[PDB]
């Protein structure tokens, strides 16, 4: 009767408390975890500045990661790469190519297994827990050229600000597959430049492209980790806006569900009093 | 033959045939790096701009005129436009110069580029300073390393690594003027 | 309310001036006027309060007016029950406010 | 409190479908169209039927919620997202001009 | 305008009125389907940018100062010039000057006209057009 | 604390509680509006965390047993030992050899001293902090 | 809302401790073995504050 | 949340100016003055009209 709307007022209001701790708590996680993505974008640029970028390659074999969140309250960012997975994911498959689907975050293997499900080989999870670190990435790019593909697409939401994320799709070209064959122009691209390796080309191209998967995607994740915290600093006040005008409503019926109590013991008082006196 | 022109700028018709409307094109790593490898320029002197990276930390992005790098043919300086090259680096100290002031960095392996604009790009995966690092434990661990050699061979080729890394430290350590 | 009403109608009609008139807590004026009419036997209205509410806070409210002679400008502290701005007191008494000044820490 | 992004998968396509349904429910009235411009429908009793069979097992996942609403029976619904995405794609269609016709 | 009815008076409209109120409200109908989530809940479509942008179009034409009424003839040309799309191109802080602008700068003509035959003929809509295209709508 | 009020306020308190409790309600206040965030795991910016440390400390000196009142210038000391950072900022397993080490290792000199000015005196308040750095605690 | 994962082992320990508590007043009752089928315990209030 | 470091000047000069407003709101009164010191301030109409 009575009682319920103030124990549910009870429950929204200390539910908009928690949101509220919520927002700042993510807020803070992404302002401690933005020197870091900093940081790491730095070493992207050599790799693309010297292998370039080819997204659109014909390959034979390509290892797609989406690098999805853990927890989930980070309100459509997780789904919005699901989505962008598969939109670039029909485009490049029209050669009768294999596709292997990776998912980093354990929020991805929740919805990539229904969609693409035997596809799907690999789920990696738990990255996030302590933090992220170079060595457990490049131990992630060794579970990925486990298997040689010819391509590696990175899915990640770039932190571009607090207010946006753009979802970036990243790719390496495996060394003899289709990284000697992508730069050929006349000659070749890469013959401007003089190796000073030990060995040959066909080898300081693999621990190059090696080291390219690993960079790549050492910053996928760490970039893809502020999303989260910045989406999720978004969420929360989207839940807090929510709680309040939910709130603000329920005051409002629980008052008129007072007035009317006052009003009908009141009215029952007077016709018992009325018919004695 | 370059007779599949694959790239960002191919990526998108493609998107825009297989993928819907609904959703902006993927953005793509080379849309947030404003240098690249063949546009030329950077140079316009003496100096030419140094990426000395960690995964970690950006360490320079200064303008330097020398840099030596310990390449596994050996130590080489890298002065205003070099040749473009892919030199892998062992362990051993990078030293960058903008004159009379010098920066001193031990590396623990990882590459070096120089492209044929001038730049160059220095991509370690650890680099100490020689201040950072003590040389108690470089003897210490370099005895640790050398004598218990597994015939095994993933632990005969990190005992490799680590007697050539102990090595160039211990080497490295003394050898300030 | 009504003496102190009277004693600022004499400033307003006769002496011909712009006067003040503060009431304390006027829900207490309200609650006071329902206290009269419940133990003079008359059925209560809707939350509690008295059936001749509205005419009760209309013959004080109306009496505070600006005339050809002069003015009482009146300054009501006022009070809301439950914090319930719905209430019949506090809703009653925003249908003759012209101004509301909320003071806050 | 949360959005649609925090609900299972499985639970997201039963607002989907549901969110179909409850549009698909509402119908125009013969009555009723001096006021709202729309023609009245008259719907049989089998075309209710198989039209909600076809929403329940989700034959209709691919039209939007919004062609459900306000149409007569299933048929209506897909030839309402007929009109619905020809309109999209009539934002391109002629610039409109009327000229040398003040003398007609 | 969601709740507000009137089901008896519909019939009893001025026409022309009529011709142009309905896809006003039609306009309006759907301008709250993306009410307050424009981007403040999750995220902007930038292709429903326009019903949001000739929504508040439609919303600032409507909004009218106290104890001035307006004659329904010159209610019904202000909504021509909001609706048909005389308007878009005016920022919303100033939409109501654009008003006051065509009310003024039109030629009285159309105002009679309207009044007198009770609906945009077929033979006035295209005068309106051509008094609608040579107004001077301040700033943009 | 948020829901009791008292209408005569400071001027009819101790002019030595005067002193030290009015900071005493601005940081429950603040231990208040920060209370959501004290049953998180991942540790907010350090303001907050200081905060949630002292107001957390001061509601377990508002504690007392039943049937055993305080003198007014014991109580005065024990929100002085509390409020100006002196309480048991070591880890708070030591609560019971710590609450009331206070008032039975400082000397019971400055209590008479308190009661007959009512005032923490300047020529009290270094003798106060004095005391209160000396105590025991010799139960770890 | 949350799930019980991040408390970092004050809150998730004083939740396990509380439900041992929880289950732990519970009694088998000597007039409730004709629809419950457990026997019924007497718990002395020695025995009963050391368990605690 | 963020800080005086993520606001744009335009959403700076905002603050500069309502925190002056907000001073500018408060004034001392003649009743007061016989226990705060400062004498009291009577503003006209039109006074405050210029001055905001």
């Amino acid at each position: 009767s009575n009682q319920a709307v103030k124990q549910r007022i009870r429950a929204i209001k200390n539910i908009g408390k928690i949101t509220k701790a919520m927002k700042m708590v993510a807020a803070s996680k992404m302002k401690n975890a933005q020197i870091a993505v900093e940081q790491s974008r730095g070493l992207v640029d050599p790799f693309v500045r010297l292998f370039g970028d080819f997204p659109a390659v014909n390959s034979n074999k390509s290892v797609v990661v989406a690098v999805t969140s853990d927890k989930g309250l980070c309100g459509g960012l997780n789904s919005n790469i699901t989505k962008y997975t598969r939109a670039t994911l029909a485009t490049t498959e029209s050669e009768g190519k294999d596709v292997v689907v990776v998912s980093i975050g354990d929020k991805g293997r929740s919805q990539l297994t229904r969609i693409e499900s035997q596809r799907y080989q690999l789920a990696i999870a738990d990255t996030y827990k302590v933090r992220v670190t170079f060595g457990q990435a490049s131990l992630i790019v060794e579970e990925l050229i486990k298997h040689n593909p010819q391509s590696y697409q990175i899915l990640f939401n770039k932190f571009r600000s607090a207010i946006s994320f753009k979802p970036t799709v990243a790719t390496i070209l495996s060394p003899d597959l289709l990284e000697k064959q992508l730069e050929d122009v006349t000659g070749n691209s890469l013959d401007a430049y003089d190796i000073e390796a030990s060995h040959e080309r066909s080898d300081v191209l693999r621990d190059l492209t090696e080291f390219h998967l690993g960079v790549t995607l050492y910053n996928a994740m760490l970039e893809n980790n502020c999303s989260e915290h910045a989406s999720r600093m978004s969420a929360m006040e989207n839940s807090t806006k929510s709680a309040g005008e939910m709130l603000g409503k329920l005051t409002l019926d629980y008052n008129r569900k007072r007035q009317a109590t006052i009003t009908t013991e009141l009215i029952e008082i007077i016709a018992g009093a009325s018919a004695l006196m | 033959e370059a007779a599949a022109p694959a790239g960002p700028k191919e990526f998108t018709e493609v998107w825009n045939k297989k993928a819907p409307s609904t959703l902006i094109v993927p953005e793509f790593p080379s849309n947030y790096t404003a240098v690249k490898a063949v546009g030329e320029g950077q140079v316009h002197g003496d100096a030419f701009p140094v990426n000395f990276y960690t995964p970690h930390s950006i360490l320079s992005q200064a303008q330097k005129d020398t840099v030596v790098l310990p390449g596994v043919d050996g130590y080489f300086g890298v002065k205003a436009s070099h040749v473009p090259t892919i030199a892998q680096l062992k362990p051993g100290v990078v030293e960058l110069h903008s004159g009379a002031e010098s920066e001193k960095f031990f590396v623990s392996g990882g590459f070096a580029f120089v492209h044929p604009n001038g730049v160059t790009d220095i991509c370690v995966l650890e680099a100490a300073t020689l201040d950072q690092v003590d040389p108690a434990a470089v003897k210490s661990a370099l005895a640790a390393a050398s004598a218990a050699q597994p015939t095994d061979e993933f632990e005969q080729a990190a005992n490799r690594a680590a007697i050539e890394l102990y090595s160039a430290l211990e080497s490295a350590v003394e050898a300030k003027a | 309310a009504l003496t102190g009403l009277t004693v600022a109608e004499y400033f307003r009609d006769i002496e011909g001036q712009d006067v003040l008139l503060f009431v304390d807590n006027i829900f207490r004026f309200t609650q006071a006027n329902s206290e009269v009419s419940a133990l003079l036997g008359r059925i209560p209205s809707a939350v509690g309060y008295q059936p001749t509410l509205a005419t009760d806070l209309g013959g004080l409210q109306e009496r505070i007016t600006t005339t050809t002679k002069g003015s009482i400008t009146s300054v009501q502290a006022v009070y809301v029950p439950a914090d319930d701005l719905t209430d019949p007191a506090p809703a009653t008494t925003f249908a003759h406010l012209d101004a509301t000044t909320v003071l806050s820490r | 409190i949360l959005g649609m992004d925090e609900l299972s998968e499985e639970d997201k396509l039963t607002v989907a479908r549901a969110r179909k349904i409850q549009r698909f429910l509402s119908q125009p009235f013969q009555v009723a169209e001096v006021f709202t411009g729309t023609p009245g429908k008259y719907v049989d009793l089998a075309d209710t039927i198989s039209g909600f069979q076809g929403v329940l097992t989700g034959k209709y996942d691919d039209l939007p919620e919004m062609a459900f609403y306000m149409v007569g029976d299933i048929k209506e619904v897909k030839e309402k997202a007929d009109k619905m995405a020809k309109d999209i794609a009539s934002r391109k269609e002629a610039d409109n001009k009327k000229v040398s016709e003040e003398l007609k | 305008v969601g709740l507000s009815v009137s089901r008896v008076g519909s019939a009893a409209q001025f026409p022309g009125m009529k011709q142009v109120a309905g896809t006003l409200k039609l306009e309006l109908a759907q301008y709250r389907e993306v009410a307050a989530f424009a981007q403040f809940g999750s995220d902007l479509d930038a292709a429903t940018q326009y019903v949001l942008e000739r929504g508040a179009r439609l919303t600032e034409m409507l909004k009218q100062k106290q104890f001035a009424p307006i004659p329904i003839e010159r209610q019904t040309v202000a909504v021509y010039a909001a609706t048909k799309g005389f308007l878009d191109k005016v920022r919303v802080q100033d939409i109501v000057a654009a008003e006051e602008a065509v009310i003024s700068q039109v030629n009285p003509a159309v105002f009679k006209i309207l009044k007198a035959n009770g609906k945009i003929t077929p033979a006035l809509d295209a005068h309106l057009k051509a008094e609608l295209r040579k107004v001077k709508l301040p700033g943009a």
